[PDB]
RNA sequence: AAGCUCGUAUCAGUUUUAUGA
RNA sequence: CACGGACCAAGGAGUCUAACGUCUAUGCGAGUGUUUGGGUGUAAAACCCAUACGCGUAAUGAAAGUGAACGUAGGUUGGGGCCUCGCAAGAGGUGCACAAUCGACCGAUCCUGAGGAUGGAUUUGAGUAAGAGCAUAGCUGUUGGGACCCGAAAG
């Protein structure tokens, strides 16, 4: 059994309520998969884009042969109009045709496993309940009750975008809401003229389990998209594939994730799926290294930075110390003289 | 129930379900059977120290987990050459699943909350420990209660118990022996079973060396 | 009352102890082993 | 020579940074060999079979030994009797699993074998059919 | 856990990193003690995390404990530190009883 | 380039003795 | 030698796709592959799925067939590791993958001829030793597509 998880009301207040963890939440959070797997899913809404099959064509030149003192280009035709004796039919030349002119027929969709987009999206989902994931991906999410963030069901009933939005800054989605509208720029690029003029941040997600005006209610409100549980986009969990979205979560639709992913106790309700296992037990090392399990069977440690043994070579024959550290002998012979000897 | 009142996400309501749990306990004619009920209140008790984190309120709430075992079945029925009457018969089923709880939980414990279980765990083997009963010496307490130890805790004989426990309680036992107050006890045979465990071979170095010279080294 | 030690930092001193006293021990046994052994090269030496 | 894995799954740097410790300050030559062998790749890495742990435990005095296998421990249908043993591995297949599980005995990570053999006491690693 | 929060951060983007030409990083989350960001130096990535911040003139010293990893809303836990210099610094001390030097 | 045994007595644009045309 | 270069700006050349592989990563695993389709959708996105099919899962042959345990799916020798003893140095035990050696089962041999029984003669094998694949992606090779770009006598 898990933690277990208090459903707010739309006054922002911690109703006695609690519902169970749907282990969803317990998935391997995995960002090499959400990644590989985004670059593929975020590649299937795009349409083709080619140039003209006749452009470049369109022209009647002719190569003017060998020896006549001029570059072997075919030139155009005719005569007295200017385009007369210069280059067609080349990527280097003016009004010629580009090399490897785009086709229609590049691989434009990418092709998915099914259980590794499953996988992907219950990563999205169980970085969702992390707060520091959160955090880290943007999501001013410090003045929030908790996380996993749930509301209860009457949320779902609202009808007015005012309304809704009331609900939302009683929660503390407030600050979030503020940096969606605080963050609408222009397109750097020549996105402004090929109708992707106005960029913004992403505001929180607002899950349902069924809609009754909730879809209505806040597609106005910049920022905040609103998804069934049923569906769950990959896109929108994991936008730019980072991980944990803020996502707002409803009772209904809260409880209904465990019937839709599966855990121990329940189903699954898709057809032959499992939730993926972890190839570890616990996703922090340092409990396992700084154990009393494995600190006593275990060598003692260092300094963390060796001390520097013989740093730079002092040399004996001179420096009267270091010629006393090697052959203590040397003292005898000084007082001796020994080289002094007499026979 | 009471894994959602000591589960809970709410301060209040888990000290109100604490202190439920005391008149809960003070009421001895529910709780006759049902293991897996013990089992599933000291898993909420276990989560009911992890929502506390500041080291005073959690150093009261440890000394209030280990009060527990005192509250529950106290020693005034002090019984005579009586076997397991309603004081100690219960008793052990409140034990044993605690142990089962840390047995499950060895993994799933970080490294900023370990210290709160170390000195759980202190508390706990202090006052069962405390109440073998009001004195030191309860014969078929002892080793039926030895029995309701030696065959789950220190068993080193199953792979199965995470092997931080059984060092951690040869740390503990001996200042929290004497924190009981040069007296003779039923300890040896406690003594026994680790040299049990230096009888037993296919095992693992740590638990036949590290108990084989902290616990055998010390000159008490 | 009062605040204690960690039972994770209160090992930490105790296994500390162990191998510090063990540390001076091998210490102090190794530099009359090496006055010993300047002894030893002396001789030779001569 | 191979220094750090080509894996990028993150979970598998952990196990490679939890060994990589165990492999020097335990000095026991059974964490350099789980730690050479979590750098291997995929096919490098075969899947070691439920019934090459059951010839594997048919070994004389193997009774009490915790076999481990760092690739993947995969399910078979034709084998009808196996032994209560702990077994240790990355991935265990849900049939696997379930067989190991039903047999009495536990199927446990390798971060878990760490715990329970840090230096690696009564121990078996095997390898899946290469060629 | 904390661990899978670090390395999605270390790379993966900790969102509000500054890459200095010097190769340097710095965690302008505004509650981290070093400017600079590592491990368990930014508050995100570690779970016990103590800082002194200023709102006004009154210097307090914020503390975040893994018993609030469930409520960000009350997570940094504070206090204020005196005025006078000596005092303030025993004042610390005290606080930081039991945790990492 | 990678995998497998080994980390050695695995060898060497060398010298020497030994034994033939 | 010779071919190129008066100077300056801009343009300008290993691309895309299909077929077939290589290795690496990911998912699952004796299976695997949603996306021809249907349902659904905040709409070319995402999310679900029926029946089939693809490739793999059990081999030995030429028309006709048969079929893998004398077996800890083997006897020995080695053989990463692990366990006992020893401060060590060593020794002993168990030994993974793998390799070497002795063989067996199955099919096929040279005969014996009760339509081919039966016993001997021997070897043979992308044979069984007791499954490792399927799919996506990246790196890249091979061949065809105008195919790195420009340049020829043509019908």
């Amino acid at each position: 059994s898990r933690p277990q998880v208090t459903v707010h009301s739309l006054t922002g207040e911690a109703t006695a309520n609690a519902l169970p963890l749907p282990a969803v939440f317990s998935a391997p959070i995995r960002p090499d998969i959400v990644h590989t797997v985004f670059t593929s899913v975020n590649k299937n809404k795009r349409q083709a884009y080619a140039v003209s099959e006749k452009a470049g064509h369109q022209t009647s030149a002719e190569s003017w042969g060998t020896g006549r003192a001029v570059a072997r280009i075919p030139r155009v035709g005719g005569g007295g109009t200017g385009r007369s004796g210069q280059g067609a039919f080349g990527n280097m030349c003016r009004g010629g045709r580009m090399f490897a002119p785009t086709k229609t027929w590049r691989k434009w969709n990418v092709k998915v496993n099914h259980n590794e987009k499953r996988y992907a999206t219950a990563s999205a989902i169980a970085a969702t309940a992390v707060a520091s994931l959160v955090l880290a991906r943007g999501h001013r999410v410090e003045k929030i009750p908790e996380i996993p963030l749930v509301v209860s069901t009457d949320l779902e009933s609202i009808q007015k975008t005012k309304e809704a939005v009331a609900a939302l800054k009683a929660v503390g989605a407030h600050s979030d809401l503020l940096k969606v509208l605080k963050s609408k720029k222009l397109r750097a690029g020549k996105g402004k003229y090929r109708n992707r003029r106005w960029t913004q941040r992403r505001g929180p997600l607002v899950v349902y389990a069924e809609d009754n005006g909730i879809v209505k209610a806040l597609r106005n409100v910049p920022g905040v998209e609103t998804a069934n549980v049923a569906s769950l986009n990959l896109l929108q969990l994991a936008p730019g594939a980072h991980l944990g979205r803020f996502v707002i979560w409803t009772e209904a639709a809260f409880t209904k994730l465990d019937q839709v992913w599966g855990s121990e106790t329940v189903a699954s309700s898709k057809v032959g799926y499992t939730l993926p296992s972890h190839i570890i037990s616990t996703s922090d090392v340092t409990r396992i290294i700084n154990s009393s399990e494995i600190q006593s069977a275990i060598r003692p440690a260092g300094q963390a930075t060796q001390k520097r043994t013989h740093v730079l070579k002092k040399n004996p024959l001179k420096n009267k110390q270091v010629l006393l550290r090697l052959n203590p002998y040397a003292k005898v012979f000084a007082a001796e003289k020994l080289g002094s000897k007499k026979a | 129930n009471f894994v959602k009142q000591l589960s809970s996400n709410n301060r209040k309501t888990r000290v109100n379900a604490l202190e439920a749990l005391k008149k809960y306990l003070t009421a001895k004619q529910f709780k006759e059977n049902k293991q897996i009920e013990f089992n599933k209140l000291w898993k909420g008790l276990y989560y009911a120290m992890w929502f506390s984190d500041r080291p005073r309120p959690q150093q009261r709430l440890a000394n209030e987990l280990g009060e527990l075992h005192g509250l529950y079945f106290d020693p005034k029925d002090n019984s005579t050459a009586d076997e397991l009457t309603t004081n100690d018969k219960a008793f052990i089923k409140f034990s044993r699943g605690f142990w089962k709880v840390m047995c499950f939980e060895w993994f799933n414990i970080d490294r900023y909350r370990l210290d709160k279980y170390l000195l759980l765990i202190r508390r706990v083997l202090f006052s069962q420990l405390k109440y073998l009963q009001s004195r030191n010496w309860d014969k078929k307490l002892v080793d039926e209660y030895i029995k309701k130890v030696l065959r789950w805790l220190p068993l080193s004989g199953s792979p199965k118990v995470y092997t931080g426990i059984p060092i951690h309680i040869v740390d503990i036992l001996l200042d929290e022996w004497e924190r009981l107050l040069a007296k003779k006890t039923p300890l040896a045979d406690v003594i026994a079973i680790f040299q049990d465990i230096v009888a037993d071979y296919n095992n693992s170095k740590v638990l036949r060396e590290k108990i084989k010279e902290d616990l055998f080294s010390d000159t008490r | 009352e009062k605040i204690l030690t960690p039972e994770s930092q209160l090992k930490k001193s105790k296994a500390q102890q162990k191998t510090a006293e063990q540390v001076a021990a091998e210490r102090a046994a190794r530099k009359a082993a090496n006055k010993e052994k300047r002894a030893i090269i002396l001789e030779r030496n001569a | 020579h191979r220094t750090a894995p080509k894996s990028d799954n993150v979970y598998l740097k952990l196990l490679v940074k939890l060994y990589t410790f165990l492999a020097r300050r335990t000095d026991a030559p059974f964490n350099k060999v789980v730690l050479k062998a979590l750098f291997l790749s995929k096919i490098n890495r075969p899947p070691v079979s439920v019934s090459r742990i059951a010839r594997a435990l048919k070994q004389e005095g193997a009774a009490n030994k915790t076999v481990v296998v760092v690739g993947t421990v995969t399910d078979d249908a034709r084998i009808f009797e196996f032994p209560k043993t702990t077994v240790a591995a990355l991935r265990f297949t849900a049939g696997a699993r379930a067989k190991i599980v039903k047999a009495g005995g536990e199927c446990i990570t390798l971060d878990q074998l760490a715990v329970r053999a840090p230096k690696g006491q009564n121990t078996l690693i095997l390898r899946g059919p290469r060629n | 856990s904390d661990e899978i929060v670090w390395q999605v951060i270390n790379q993966s983007f900790c969102s509000h990193r500054i890459k200095a030409p010097n190769g340097q990083n710095f965690c302008r989350n505004e509650y981290n003690v070093t400017g600079l960001c590592t491990r368990q130096s930014c508050p995100l990535a570690n779970s016990k995390y103590a800082t002194v911040k200023c709102d006004n003139g009154k210097l307090y010293l914020y503390m975040k404990t893994p018993e609030r990893a469930h409520t960000p809303a009350k997570l940094w836990e504070r206090i204020k530190l005196s005025k006078n210099y000596t005092k303030a610094l025993q004042q610390i001390d005290e606080h930081l009883l039991h945790w990492s030097k």
